[PDB]
């Protein structure tokens, strides 16, 4: 109930990071188009 | 812009070593139930995990501050070595971030052994999981040092601009990495925290 408001923060930084990655990865596959 | 994406690539560690403070207080919580004190092997661990937080928030404090600079250069387009910096700062930064879940891991690994079995509900794929995804981003790293201290010299000479490209892309595949790493120990704490919680 600690434990789940810390399970809320993992699971909602863990979906910053993969919308981020979202981001790097959708720039890597612009940087391809140098390449 | 490949300074943007570093932008992005700072911020993604930024996050992940947040993530990562959670589960070291997750570990600490199960820690102390399961065991007598910092006796065989956890005082060191206790005293490591400091010893490399605070290594690495002084890491993402370079990077941010070479990241400011950077900004501020691109309309004089020269600062091909802010970059290369950067990806260098970057890479200290994963690597630091590596030495924390390892760390975890090892925790994890400990805590489980005492109170269940290694062989039941998800932990022998948990194990091979871990070993893989470990030996995929010590390559990962090894290769993007490796790609720094040559993009380091092709930056005297003309264009080593495909290395710089490359090398975003490096940095890039580790960090999904350690990203999958850290799932694997929030499932682990998961369990030992449904076990014995």
């Amino acid at each position: 109930x600690t434990w789940e408001a810390w399970d809320r923060a993992i699971a909602e930084y863990a979906a910053r990071i993969e919308a981020l990655i979202r981001a790097a990865q959708e720039q890597q596959e612009k940087n391809e188009a140098a390449l | 812009g490949i300074v943007q994406q570093q932008n992005n690539l700072l911020r993604a560690i930024e996050a992940q070593q947040h993530l990562l403070q959670l589960t070291v207080w997750g570990i600490k919580q199960l820690q102390a139930r399961i065991l007598s004190g910092g006796s065989g092997g956890w005082m060191e661990w206790d005293r490591e995990i400091n010893n490399y937080t605070s290594l690495i928030h002084s890491l993402i404090e370079e990077s941010q501050n070479q990241q400011e600079k950077n900004e501020q250069e691109l309309l004089g387009g020269s600062g091909g070595s802010g970059i290369v910096q950067q990806q260098n700062n970057l890479l200290r930064a994963i690597e630091a971030q590596q030495h924390l879940l390892q760390l975890t891991v090892w925790g994890i690994k400990q805590l489980q052994a005492r109170i269940l079995s290694g062989g039941s509900g998800g932990w022998m794929e948990w194990d091979r999981e871990i070993n893989n995804y470990t030996s995929l981003i010590h390559s990962l790293i090894e290769e993007s040092q490796n790609q720094q201290e040559k993009n380091e010299q092709e930056l005297l000479g003309g264009s080593g601009g495909s290395g710089i490209v490359q090398q975003q892309n490096n940095l890039l595949r580790a960090i999904e990495a350690q990203q999958h790493l850290l799932q694997l120990t929030v499932w682990g704490i998961k369990q030992l925290q449904a076990r014995i919680l």
